[PDB]
């Protein structure tokens, strides 16, 4: 749903590079560039970027009234 | 050669051992009846466990048991097995 | 030809059937046919070029209007046996009659998430598509407000890093089943073995 | 018995230990993970939560950010000695008007201000509209040894000590290696990075003859990375003070039944 | 009664050999049986800490003896790790599973690892495989010694032995 | 198709040089006999899609980027190409001889 | 930590321990093998879902299983003052 | 002809089902076709086998070993004059053999042999 | 109770992937191959050495080669020559006899012996 905050494998933070990658990508610029930048160097941190779907944006509209 | 050669080797085999269905009926009995507040024959005072399959086990290990097997052969012939020290 | 140039149904297919003792012509028309599309090849030349896949590209026609110019048809399983199917468009013969859209559209649309399907063995692909229906991801974006007897729900669903183009057109990466796993290969502890 | 520094960037920290036992240097490597306490949220009380996610799902993100503990180790009673001087609060209370918002760790407002996230940019939910959430969590300090969530580093790694030396001249040992430990110098094969070589042996199966590689035996390299909550050389300390504690009660009690 | 009923005649070590036929029904897996191999090959060569490594999982306390080898550096042998579990008495002599193809010889003169040869309790050469430890296997080692040592000796067996093979699978590394 | 038999800590797993975990370990028995090609090759284009970045296409006889490319592209990006790792053991810290 | 014998002697010790995994394990068994007298040391770990080791401990006679335990201790705690002693100063 | 790719009356080895790749290679279209056609058999593999065990169950449960080394029922009926030929257990036995004298002599000997 | 002086003739690999078989050539008409590994190798192939065959333990540094097995095989052949075999648990010491070693009442069938190679070049 939400972009988690650690990675799964290793302790790392990876809540936090979400924004200015997803930023940066659809604005035109390379994935591995861009992950380098961010300082994103284990491919475990690289795969929960590169694999998230962001699913809360359409769970929004439909939540529950209780 | 009574009935067959195989026959009377069986017999001489069986004759001072005990088989498998014995030793668990002796085992159960006596746990059974130890477990109703029968005095143990043995010291029970450094053994590993204090339940009373364990002690009926050691007590038929180390003859101490006056249990009498009757085994009654199909011809009539009756034959007894003593556990007290054999 | 009358069928191909709008003066026929789409509906009606043709078989001629030649034998040693047999001369016979079948015409279906009826419903409960399933059939499938095939490219129209004339003289070792199919009748979908350059141009028209140009004008599909950029949105201008679709599938719908190449069937009703007479470059794509549906045939049932008796036309087909007057059909000569190339796979690709390098092995065409001036024999052929027709040829394949998409070699990969003789699987469903659960052996089409299979990655690399050809390098297992079948049984296993069989099993395979029991086991994708069991799983536990998002089934549906407005399952909050739904009332359903039973329903569960993956907290934290990924796409797959290895993807095949029916799991886009399918919707497959917007409502996944899963997650991506670093996975090793060895022999640990022994907790493993058979199944385990 | 001497310790050497081969890089200091940021949260990772890089040795060199030398005549040092393997079994020592792996405890500490375990110990950095096992044995350093941390602040971290144990349970949330909430009064409101229209939020698309569920309470024990914001419970879970909410301890999983990590919060600055330096200063914490000396005015916050330990897990091993069992509120003031226990917890600390910590409070939420947003809400949006009419278009969706998103809510940050720097929404996160705390009784005592020397314990703050490290990073205020961690994105915790999305509220849509209308929708509001006002919570209140306690936060104490614990082992990883009880929940990961309480562990200072990422990875921690202690590899072998490699010896790489050039014999005769080959171009395939600077394709072949994923380390690049070799480099061409005036047609010539030199090494670079020594330190960088995995013992992959990557090189020896294409330059059998030119390339030797060994382990020194003595010497071992210990990588840590903090996650935030610690710096990288206090980590270190920590964990060999408790291996000390743990030593010390060990050898009490077997020297009282003799 | 049921009780004691089931702990004297039902049993799992009791029931190691099935009464179908003549052979024993509990027996090495997969793990175990490339473990005993890699372990068992005559190159493995092992040092003091891998050893007391290895034996730690076991309920193996005592003296280990002298190395294999002495120079130029002290080394343990799989197949002398191996022999400190078999009985002093014990002897034995057969083809391994390996020795299908051409490294088969057919006698005691084999530079392969094909041919088992035990005398006194020292395995001296072949390999452990299915042959010697697999399951469903009569006429085997295991069942030559479960026969005439007793199902508590094959109990005591598999239980010691038979979690080596793993251990050493782990300090190996077996991948694919 | 499998059912958990433990679960182990970080701490105990066996960790690359890089200091990297498994999530999950399959035992190599599973495969010779079942003879499941694919999900090697799946584990090797799942790595090049983390290093690179780049979209792994395994539509079946059209696959993009062939193996080849895959495995020169990870050694490129500093790993194996054969998709191998160095590895020590997380419970004594030794290397493992493969 | 929690400790009991399971079976002592002059050359001979099994030590239960309670509470401790393979940090203290591994670390108290490689300080013993560099002990002068100890014959055969080993540390167990009887099931992974529980926190418990055994210690195994065999020597020559010249010394005592338990000394040479606690002379292993006292090397461990050496090593670790020493450690803490060079980090405050790189 | 199988399928439409191929010619009218071809009986050559790839028409019919001959696979000349590996798993490794990777298959054909035809050829992964041809490879699930073969083993569709295998998808189909209970009460036969368990009505014929019940008939022996309750053919054979009465009979019992006596002391006597006979095998009779419970009812008295002599159904062999001593079990087997030897009065062996299945269970204790060498393979089906009551000793097998090549393992006796390898105990015995085996250690000069 | 078996010495000899002796030149080494071939190191070859052999049927596993470590193993390696030193081939020697003894007086006495006598040869002697026994299998060593990487670890073990410390020989040349053209080289003068030195090697002992006795129950009791010899005296060796850090640059011999010695171990310890059992003589568990003896054969004789055809033209009347013996085959012996030494194990190590595992490693194979095979000795070229035209007398042999338990023939000669030199050993008997399964002694613990010390094999012992030595370099000539103190
Ligand atoms: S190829 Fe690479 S990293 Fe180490 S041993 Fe060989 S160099
Ligand atoms: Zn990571
Ligand atoms: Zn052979």
């Amino acid at each position: 749903m939400i972009i988690p905050i650690r990675c799964f494998t290793c302790g790392a933070v990876v809540a936090d590079k979400w924004e200015p990658f997803s930023n940066r990508v659809m604005g035109g610029e390379d994935p591995e560039k861009v992950l380098t930048e961010l300082g994103v160097n284990r491919y475990c941190c690289r795969r929960m970027l590169l694999s998230h779907v962001n699913i809360i944006r359409e769970i929004i509209h439909y939540t529950r009234p209780i | 050669m009574t009935i067959d050669k195989i026959n009377e080797i069986f017999k001489e085999n069986w004759k001072n051992k005990l088989t498998k269905y014995e030793i668990a009926r002796i085992i159960s009995a006596r746990a059974l009846q130890l477990s109703m507040g029968a005095l143990p024959l043995i010291d029970t005072s450094n053994l590993k466990s204090d339940d009373v399959i364990s002690i009926a086990e050691e007590e038929l290990k180390r003859g101490v048991l006056p249990i009498t097997i009757r085994r009654i052969y199909p011809n009539g012939q009756v034959e007894l097995i003593s556990v007290r020290k054999i | 030809e009358s069928r191909r140039q709008g003066k026929l149904s789409d509906e009606v297919n043709v078989a001629y059937i030649a034998t040693d003792y047999l001369n016979e012509v079948h015409i279906n028309c009826d419903a409960g046919r399933v059939r499938r599309p095939l490219i129209i090849v004339n003289n070792g030349t199919p009748l979908v070029d350059t141009e028209d896949i140009k004008k599909l590209k950029n949105g201008e026609i679709t599938f719908d209007d190449l069937v009703k110019q007479g470059k794509i048809e549906f045939i049932d399983a008796e036309e087909e046996e007057n059909a000569y199917v190339a796979l690709n468009p390098q092995d065409l013969t001036p024999d052929h009659t027709h040829l394949e859209i998409w070699p990969s559209a003789i699987l469903g649309i659960i052996a089409s998430i299979i990655p690399y399907p050809e390098h297992n063995q079948s049984p296993r692909n069989t099993y395979q598509s029991a086991m994708a229906k069991q799983s536990l991801g998002l089934y549906a974006s407005n399952y909050q407000i739904r009332t359903d007897t039973r329903a569960h729900l993956l907290h934290y669903p990924q796409m797959p890093l290895v993807q095949t183009r029916m799991l886009g057109v399918i919707g497959y990466n917007d409502r996944p089943a899963g997650a991506n796993a670093i996975l090793a290969i060895m022999s640990y502890t022994g907790y493993n073995m058979e199944d385990s | 018995m001497p310790i050497s520094l081969i890089e200091r960037n940021g949260l990772r920290l890089r040795l060199v230990l030398e005549n040092y036992p393997l079994e020592f240097v792996n405890s500490i490597r375990r110990a950095s993970i096992l044995y350093v306490p941390v602040m971290a949220v144990d349970e949330v009380y909430f009064i409101e939560n229209n939020s698309p996610l569920y309470d024990e799902i914001l419970a879970h993100r909410l301890a999983l950010v990590p919060f600055v503990s330096d200063e914490a180790l000396e005015h916050y009673r330990p897990p091993e000695e069992c509120c003031d001087g226990c917890y600390n609060r910590v409070y939420l209370d947003v809400e949006a008007k009419d278009q969706p918002l998103m809510i940050y760790s720097r929404d996160l407002k705390s009784e005592d201000q020397m314990i703050t996230p490290v990073s205020g940019a961690i994105p915790i939910v999305l509220l849509g509209s209308k929708q509001k959430i006002s919570l209140e969590a306690r936060l104490r300090l614990g082992y990883g040894k009880e929940h990961i969530k309480y562990s200072p580093v990422s990875v921690s790694i202690v590899r072998y000590y490699p010896k790489v030396t050039v014999l005769g001249n080959c171009e395939k040992a600077v394709e072949v290696c994923p380390e690049g430990v070799f480099a061409m110098e005036n047609n010539k094969l030199v090494v670079k990075n020594e330190l960088s070589c995995i013992l992959c042996e990557e090189c020896l199966k294409y330059c059998a003859g030119s390339v030797s590689i060994e382990s020194v035996e003595n010497k071992f390299i210990l990588e840590i990375e903090s996650v935030g909550s610690l710096k990288p050389e206090r980590i270190l300390i920590e964990a060999s003070k408790s291996l000390l504690r743990k030593l010390s009660e060990l050898k009490s009690k077997l020297e009282a039944g003799k | 009664e049921a009780i004691a009923e089931a702990r004297e005649l039902m049993l799992v070590h009791k029931n190691i050999i099935t009464p179908r036929y003549g052979g024993p029904i509990i027996g090495g897996g997969q793990d175990y049986i490339s473990g005993a191999y890699l372990l068992s090959v005559k190159t493995t060569l092992l040092t003091v800490e891998e050893v007391a490594t290895i034996l730690g999982v076991t309920d193996f306390v005592g003296e280990l003896g002298e190395p294999a080898i002495l120079a130029p550096k002290p080394y343990y042998t799989g197949k002398q790790v191996i022999s400190l579990f078999l009985p002093k008495d014990f002897n034995f002599h057969g083809p391994a599973n390996i020795s299908k193809g051409p490294r088969a010889c057919k006698d005691e003169i084999c530079p392969h690892d094909s041919f088992i040869v035990i005398k006194n309790g020292l395995l001296l050469e072949g390999v452990f495989d299915k042959k010697a430890i697999g399951n469903q296997q009569p006429e085997s080692m295991l069942h030559w010694s479960i026969r005439e040592y007793g199902t508590e000796y094959g109990k005591w067996l598999m239980d010691n032995v038979f979690k080596m093979f793993i251990r050493f699978l782990e300090m190996r590394g077996f991948t694919m | 198709k499998g059912v958990v038999g433990i679960l182990i800590d970080q701490v105990d797993m066996p960790y690359t040089a890089k200091g990297i975990v498994p999530d999950i370990i399959l035992n190599p028995h599973a495969l010779p006999s079942r003879m499941t090609i694919g999900q090697i090759m799946e584990a090797i284009g799942g790595k090049y899609a983390a290093l690179s970045g780049k979209p792994v296409d395994a539509t079946p006889f059209l696959e993009t980027p062939k193996l080849q490319e895959m495995q020169k592209e990870i050694l490129k990006l500093g790993h194996l190409p054969d998709s191998t790792e160095v590895v020590y053991d997380g419970r004594t810290g030794q290397k493992l001889k493969s | 930590m929690e400790i009991k014998v399971i079976k002592e002697e002059q050359n001979y010790l099994e030590l239960q321990i309670d509470g401790e995994e393979h940090t203290i394990g591994n670390l108290l068994k490689g300080m013993l093998l560099k002990v002068p007298g100890v014959k055969f040391a080993a540390y167990s770990l009887p099931h992974p879902l529980i926190t418990s080791i055994t210690i195994k401990i065999l020597t020559d006679g010249s010394i005592s299983a338990r000394e040479a335990l606690i002379k292993a201790i006292e090397l461990a705690e050496n090593y670790a003052n020493l450690f803490i002693d060079e980090v405050k100063k790189i | 002809r199988t399928l439409s790719l191929f010619k009218y009356g071809d009986i050559a080895p790839e028409a019919r089902g001959f696979v000349k790749n590996s798993f490794m290679r990777g298959l054909s279209p035809y050829e992964m076709f041809f490879h699930a056609a073969g083993g569709r058999e295998g998808l189909v593999d209970t009460s036969q086998s368990g009505y014929m065990q019940r008939r022996l169950i309750n053919a054979l449960s009465d009979l019992r070993i006596e002391y006597d080394g006979t095998v009779r029922s419970l009812y008295g009926d002599i159904v062999q004059v001593v079990y087997g030929d030897d009065a062996v257990h299945p269970m204790y036995s060498a393979h089906s053999k009551s000793v097998n004298v090549n393992r006796v002599i390898e105990r015995v000997i085996g250690w000069k042999r | 109770m078996m010495q000899g002086t002796c030149k080494i003739s071939s190191i070859e690999k052999g049927a596993l992937k470590n193993l390696y078989v030193v081939k020697m050539d003894c007086d006495n008409d006598l040869k002697i191959e026994f299998d060593i590994t990487k670890e073990l190798s410390i020989f040349s192939k053209d080289e003068e050495v030195t090697f002992i065959i006795s129950r009791e333990k010899p005296e060796y540094s850090e640059k011999d080669f010695c171990a310890h097995g059992y003589l568990f095989l003896e054969r004789q052949q055809e033209d009347g020559s013996f085959i012996d075999e030494i194990s190590l648990y595992g490693l194979i010491v095979k000795i070229l006899s035209k007398n042999g070693l338990i023939n000669s009442k030199l050993f008997k069938m399964m002694d613990h012996v010390y094999y012992c190679v030595k370099k000539k070049a103190h």
